[PDB]
RNA sequence: CGUGAUUGCCCAUUAUUCCUUUGGUGAGGGCGGCUAUAUUUCUUUGUGAGAAAGUGUAGCCCUCCCGAUGUAGACGUGGC
RNA sequence: CAUAAGAAUUGAGGCACCAAGUGGGCCUUCUUCGGUAAGCGGAGCAGGCGAUGCGGAAUGAACCGCUUAGGGAUAUGUGG
RNA sequence: ACCGAUAGCGAACAAGUAGCGUGAGCGAAAGUUUGAAAAGUACUUUGGAAAGAGAGUGACAUAGAACCUGAAAUCGUGACAACGACAAUGGAAGUACCUUCAUUUCUUUUUUUUACGGCCAGACCCAACCUCGCCGCGCAAUUUCGGUUCAACAUCCUUCACUGUGCGGGUUUCUCUUUUGAGGUCAUGGGGUGCGUGAGUGGGCGGAAUAAAGGGUCGGUGUGUUGUGUGUGGGUUUUUUCUCUCACUCUCUUCCUCCUUCCCUGUUCGUGCGUCUCGACGCUGGCGAUGGAAAUGGGGUGCCCCCACCCGUCUUGAAACACGGACCAAGGAGUCAAACAGACGCGCAAGGGAGGAGUAUGUAUGUGAGAACUCUUUUCUCGUACUGAAAGGGAGAGUGUGAUUUUACACCCGUGGCGUGCGCAAUUUCUCUUUUUUGUGUUUUUGCCCAACGCCGGCCGGCCCCCCGUGGGCUGCGCGCG
C-alpha cells in the first residue's frame, strides 16, 4: 500500500517493523505499480484500471482525472491521498527472485524487514 | 492468507430464491422488480422488496391508523396536490374506534369483506395493488404504511429474571391464581 | 500496450518515437558539466 | 495427573468473536430510572409543558388550513 | 481461591499516601456542579460511604445525578463482550472534573472563534507553522566519536 | 580503465498469473412482435456480413466479480 | 469542521429472533507459583494443537514454512 | 396406501406339532416341475450295485422330482502367452499387453506435425539515473628508511608516511546518481480467432532537451561586509568611567567568493516529410495415415518410476505393545405423539376454530357418504382488557375544550426523539415533458424503536401536626389510536 506520513502514522508503522517491509516509493515504481497491479475498487468489484475517465469517474471529485494525477497525488500527495487511495483496490505484488532470508527479521536485524526506504525501490522492483 | 469476513458468505438475513405459495406474488415481483430498479424508483423498489417478506413480516395494519394519514393531507399544502395514496401489504382490518371516518383510497393486499365494503361504501376505495401500481407508477403523494410489528404477543414471552428492570410475562401454566405465580405480587416469597 | 500506456501518458508515444532524446543527446552532457563546474570552481578560489 | 482448575485463555478470543459492545450508548436518550427526588419533582413541572408543545404541533396544522385551503 | 470483602483491601493503593493524608479541602467543597459533567473518580478514604468498589478510580464517566451530598455517575464497566453503564452513588467527595474533554471543546470553540473571526469577525491573525521539513545548513563545528579506552586508567570500575 | 564474466542457483497446495469448477446479502446486460442478445465463423489495417455463412436465444439467458480446507455442530439442495 | 499547524481505517452499520453443539483438554513464546527435581505439579498473558492437511526440520500432534476449490502456467516460502 | 417365507402370527408346512427340559414348563426348524402334462426318461448298453454311457422325453431338463430364479462368499476347470528381493493388496504416473469402447475417415473430407495479423506474453542488444563534493593528481616539501650489492654507496625515496606548493586532467556515485530508455535479439507460449453502431484509423509536423550563448531581468542562496542595528551578559560594573566583544540580528553589500526564473542567442530529437497512415481481431494452409477397412480418441490387465502406516473407535494424544474387528448373504438402530416456544407455508379474521353431534337428500353396493358432499340452527369452545389473595374493581382517565375540569361542552393523531414517505427550492440535461443532479421543507411514537407523561387495577394516601380538597406520592403478567 501507499501511506500518508505524520506522527501516529509514523507510529503504527513504527511498531510493526518485522512484519512488514516498507519504504519510499519512486515515481518509476509508482507508475509501475500503476501499471502492474493497477486496479480500482468500484462499488466493490476489483477491477484493473483502464482509463482516466473512470479515474475521473471516481476522482473527478478531487479534480483528478488520470493516473498522472494519481502518481502526482502519490508523490505530491494532495491530501487527497486518502481519498485516492481508499478507492484503490489493494495492490498484490510478486515473488521476486530475491528471497528474504536469514529466517526473517529486519534488514540489518535479520533478513530484511523494516524500512527499505530508497532501497525499497531497489527491492520492490524485483518483486512487483 | 484470507482474513476475517465479518461473517463469511453473507447470511440470508433479508432473503432471495424466496417465500410463500401464492402465485400472484410471483408475478408481482417480476413486475415490480423491473420497476424499482429499472424504473428507478425507491418507492417502487421498496414496494418490490416489501412484497417479498413472510407473514409476520407482513403483520397487518388497520384503518384508524390511517385516519391520521388522512389527517396528514389535511396538514399538507393549500392544497395543490390534493390527493393521496396508501400502501399495505396485508389486509386492512377494520379498526373500530372511529367507523364513521371518511371514505378515501387505500391500496392493500386484502380488505375484509366488511371493511372493503364499508370503506368503499363510505366512498372509499379498495384497490388492489394491481389496481394501484399500474395506474399509479411512481410515488409522490404516496404513503407507505409500514404495518406495525411490535404488538404481537410473542415478545411478551421474552424475559423472566424478574428484576426491577425486566417486567415481562413468561409462557407458564397459571391461568388463574397461583400455579407458578405465588409472590412478586407479594414482595416476599423467593424475593422480588 | 501503447494504448493504455498512452492513455495514461500521451507524450509518451512521441517520447518513444524520439527516445526522449537518444545518444548524441545522451552523450553530450557531461562535458559541459565538467567545464562548468570548473568555472564555478574557479570563482571562489582567490576570495579565499 | 493433577486435576486443573479453570482459566481465562481463549477468552479474549471468545470475547472478541462477538466483539465488545456498548449499544449506541446514550441510546439517543437515556436509559431511564432514578435520581434526586427534589430535582425529579421539578423536572416534571418543566415537562408540564408537553401539552404546550402538542398545541405547537397543532399550531402549525391550523396555520396551513387557515392561510388558505387552496 | 481468595477472600472477598466489597471493600476488600490492597497493599499500597487505598492507603492515603504521601503527605496526602487527612480531610478533603474546602476547595473541594466549593467546586459546583451540573450534571452530564464528565468527571473522573478517585477515592479519598475519608468516609467509607459513597465510595465505589475497586473498578473505578482512574475511570471517567458521566454524572447523571446531583443529590444532597452526592452525585450519580454512570460508568461503563466492561463485562464479557460489552461495557455496561453502572450508576454509582457517591457522595460528592470522591469525584472530580477532568480536562479530557475540556480541551477538545475548548479548542474547538476557540478555534471556531478564530475561524469565525478570520472570515467574519474583523481581523486576521497568524498561528503555528506547518509540521517538519528540510533545510540549508551553515554549521561550524562538527565532531565525531572515539569512545572508551583511551585514558581508561583515569576511570572505569576498579 | 570507467564492470561486466556477463548473467549464482536448486525447490511447497504460499504467492503471481492463467483456466476450468463452485458458492456467494456479489456485479453486468439482453430479457423486444423484424431494431437486438448467445451459439458458429469468414473475406480476414478502420466488417456482424441485419443481407457470407448454419444455429440458439420468452424474465431466463448471456457477460462480470469477490471468495472458495474445516472436526464437533448446524443449515441448504431447479441433490441421490 | 484548514492548520497556519497533527490519523488511518471503516468490502456496511444499526439492530434482533431463536435453537445447538460443547463443560476431561492438551502443546507452545512470554510471566510465574510448589517442590531438588521431574517429558513433574501448579497458575498468568498470547498462540496453537485439539478439530488440517500442504511445504520444510533423515524422525516427530503443537518446531520451521505455509493452510487448503479444481486445475494449469509462473515464481517464491521454509529448506537446500 | 400392512408383510412378503430370516417377513409376516410361534406356526403358509401332518405347529403351538416336532424338539427340549425332572417338572414347572420350555416349545422349532420346515414354501413354488410342466410354453400344458408326467409326458416322471421306454429302450440299448456297460455297469456287482449305485451307476454310467447311450438312448428315449419334453419348447425348455442351464426344466429330470433340489423342480422359478438361482446372489455372494468359498473351489476345480478352461484359458491364460499375466507376473514375482519379499510385505501384501495401496496412490500417482506412464508404458506394455488387452479381451476393450465409442468416435471419426482423404482420387476438393480426416491425422500428426510446420506455420500464421494483430496479437495476446515472457528473454537478447547497445543508451542513460543527474550530481555538489572529494578523491587524486601533479608539484614541491619535511619527516620517513627500504629494493639493488657480497653489504655499504648510488638509488633521502622501495614506499608506506608527512608536510607545504601547484593542478582540475583524471575513479567514485556498485544489480544506490534511475534499479532509466528504447533499439528487432528472434529463441520461448502452457493459439488465436468474430460489438459495431461509427465521429473516426481522429492524432501523428513540434516536441524535447544536456547545453553553448547571452546576459539581462528579477528572483533563491554561503561570505566578506557588518553597513549594522538589535541582543547586552561578565570583571575588585551600586552607579558612572574603563576593559572583554560574546550572543543575535536588520537592512545593507545584491560580497558572493553564490543559485535560479524568464527571455534571447544553440543543439538534439521525432514527428514533420507526404497525410497517407492506422496503432481498434489467424477454424487455414503445409506434413501422412484404409478407400470399408482402418485409423486419431475412449475401456481393461500387466509392468516400471515415484509417491505413500489397519479401520472403526474412545483419548490430551491411538499405526501401536489400547478395544472391537476370520469371511459372504439377509437382517440390523432416532419412532409415533400434548399443551406448548419459534420458523415457514396455509385459512379466516376480532373472531377463529365446528366439532360433540345431528340432520340431510342419492352416485346407486350403499348412502339419503368419522372417512362423500356437506350442511347447520343451538352455538360450543377457545380467542377479541386486565388487574386484585380477596372482598373487588377496571382502560378513547380520548383528544380537545372550558374546565373553579365531581361536571359540562365539542368531536375526523397523547407529549417529545426517530420516520422508508410525502412536500418545497436549488440542480442537469431535456422544448415542455423528462429531468439527471443539487439544496431544503414537512409529516403520529402502530412503520420501528426510544424518551416522557398519561391511563387501569394496585399501594402508601399525599400536602400537613393529623385528616380533606389545588392535588398526591410508590407500584404492576395492566392500558395508550381493535
Amino acid at each position: 500500500v501507499f501511506v500518508r506520513l505524520n506522527k501516529p502514522m509514523e507510529n503504527m508503522l513504527r511498531a510493526v517493523e518485522p512484519y512488514i517491509a516498507y519504504g519510499y516509493p519512486s515515481l518509476s515504481t509508482v507508475r509501475a505499480m500503476v501499471y502492474k497491479r493497477g486496479h480500482l475498487k468500484i462499488n466493490g468489484q476489483r477491477v484493473k484500471i483502464t482509463d482516466n475517465q473512470m479515474i475521473k469517474d471516481k476522482y473527478h471529485n478531487d479534480d483528478i482525472v488520470c493516473a498522472e494525477d494519481i502518481v502526482n497525488q502519490i508523490y505530491a500527495c494532495g491530501k487527497h491521498f486518502r481519498t485516492v487511495t481508499n478507492g484503490l483496490w489493494p495492490f498484490k505484488l510478486a515473488p521476486p527472485a530475491g528471497g528474504m532470508r536469514q529466517k526473517r527479521r529486519h534488514f540489518v536485524e535479520g533478513g530484511d524487514y523494516g524500512n527499505r526506504d530508497t532501497l525499497i525501490n531497489r527491492f520492490l522492483a524485483r518483486m512487483i | 492468507g484470507v482474513d476475517l469476513t465479518g461473517v463469511q458468505k453473507k447470511k440470508r438475513v433479508v432473503r432471495h430464491h424466496t417465500y410463500s405459495t401464492n402465485p400472484y406474488i410471483k408475478l408481482l415481483i417480476k413486475l415490480y422488480k423491473f420497476l424499482g430498479k429499472r424504473t428507478n424508483s425507491p418507492f417502487n423498489k421498496l414496494i418490490h422488496k416489501r412484497l417479498l417478506k413472510s407473514r409476520n413480516n407482513r403483520a397487518p395494519i388497520s384503518l384508524s391508523r390511517i385516519a391520521v394519514c388522512m389527517r396528514r393531507r389535511t396538514v399538507w399544502l393549500k392544497k395543490g396536490k390534493k390527493s393521496p395514496i396508501a400502501v399495505i401489504v396485508g389486509d386492512v382490518l377494520d379498526d373500530v374506534r372511529m367507523t364513521r371516518i371518511p371514505a378515501l383510497r387505500i391500496c392493500a393486499l386484502r380488505f375484509s369483506k366488511s371493511a372493503r365494503e364499508r370503506i368503499t361504501g363510505a366512498g372509499g376505495e379498495c384497490l388492489t395493488f394491481d389496481q394501484l401500481a399500474m395506474m399509479a407508477p411512481t410515488g409522490k403523494n404516496t404513503m407507505l404504511l409500514r404495518g406495525r410489528k411490535s404488538g404481537r404477543e410473542s415478545v411478551k414471552h421474552f424475559g423472566a429474571a424478574g428484576v426491577p428492570g425486566s417486567h415481562a410475562k413468561p409462557h407458564v401454566s397459571s391461568r388463574g391464581k397461583e400455579r407458578q405465580r405465588s409472590s412478586k405480587r407479594r414482595h416476599a416469597f423467593r424475593h422480588k | 500496450n501503447r494504448r493504455l500506456r498512452l492513455r495514461l501518458n500521451p507524450f509518451q508515444k512521441k517520447e518513444k518515437a524520439m527516445a526522449k532524446g537518444m545518444q548524441n543527446k545522451k552523450n553530450r552532457e557531461a562535458r559541459h558539466a565538467a567545464k562548468v563546474v570548473r568555472l564555478a570552481k574557479a570563482r571562489k578560489n582567490v576570495a579565499k | 495427573a493433577k486435576s486443573k482448575n479453570h482459566t481465562n485463555h481463549n477468552q479474549s478470543r471468545k470475547n472478541h468473536r462477538n466483539g465488545i459492545k456498548p449499544p449506541l450508548p446514550l441510546y439517543m436518550y437515556n436509559s431511564k430510572r432514578g435520581g434526586w427526588l427534589p430535582a425529579l419533582v421539578n423536572t416534571r413541572r418543566v415537562r408540564k409543558n408537553n401539552q404546550k408543545a402538542a398545541l405547537k404541533a397543532r399550531r402549525e396544522r391550523l396555520a396551513a388550513h387557515q392561510a388558505a385551503q387552496k | 481461591v481468595h477472600s472477598h470483602g466489597y471493600k476488600c483491601g490492597t497493599r499500597h493503593l487505598f492507603a492515603k499516601k504521601f503527605r496526602k493524608h487527612g480531610v478533603p479541602s474546602v476547595s473541594t467543597i466549593l467546586t459546583n456542579f451540573k450534571v452530564g459533567d464528565y468527571v473522573d473518580v478517585v477515592a479519598d478514604a475519608a468516609v467509607r460511604a459513597g465510595m465505589p468498589h475497586k473498578y473505578y478510580h482512574g475511570r471517567t464517566g458521566i454524572v447523571w445525578n446531583v443529590t444532597p451530598r452526592g452525585v450519580g455517575v454512570i460508568i461503563n464497566k466492561p463485562v464479557r463482550n460489552r461495557t455496561v453503564r453502572k450508576r454509582i452513588c457517591v457522595r460528592f467527595e470522591h469525584v472530580r472534573k477532568s480536562r479530557c474533554q475540556e480541551a477538545f471543546k475548548q479548542k474547538l470553540k476557540d478555534l471556531e472563534a478564530f475561524r469565525a473571526a478570520k472570515k467574519a469577525g474583523t481581523p486576521l491573525p497568524p498561528k503555528k507553522v506547518s509540521t517538519r521539513n528540510g533545510g540549508f545548513v551553515c554549521p561550524k563545528k562538527v565532531e565525531v566519536l572515539a569512545r572508551r579506552t583511551a585514558d581508561y586508567e583515569a576511570m572505569i570500575p576498579y
